[PDB]
């Protein structure tokens, strides 16, 4: 009910770490392939947490 | 003049139809083929080709 909204911008990442690590188990992406977010790169990124 | 006008209009609309999504995620094919795995890029490309 009180989700937190955090920015990601002006930064470089490696989306391998999140996907491959077994700690994050429940994985599903709508319109984007997982293995490919290494090469696809986005204008701004919005992280909502709860 | 009118036959040239018609032919230019037809080619103009034919070319302009390329910028059209047609129910796909993005109009340009290399985009959708780069941000998707073959199994679902197949569906998106299939709609585009149709």
């Amino acid at each position: 009910y009180a989700w937190n909204r955090k920015r990601i911008s002006n930064c470089v990442a490696d989306y391998s770490v999140l996907y491959n690590s077994a700690s994050f188990s429940t994985f599903k992406c709508y319109g984007v392939s997982p293995t490919k977010l290494n090469d696809l790169c986005f204008t701004n990124v919005y992280a909502d947490s709860f | 003049q009118d036959v040239v006008n018609q032919n230019a209009q037809a080619l103009n609309t034919l070319v302009k139809q390329l910028s059209s999504n047609f129910g796909a995620i993005s109009s340009v094919l290399n985009d959708i083929l780069s941000r998707l795995d073959p199994p679902e890029a197949e569906v998106q490309i299939d709609r585009l080709i149709t």
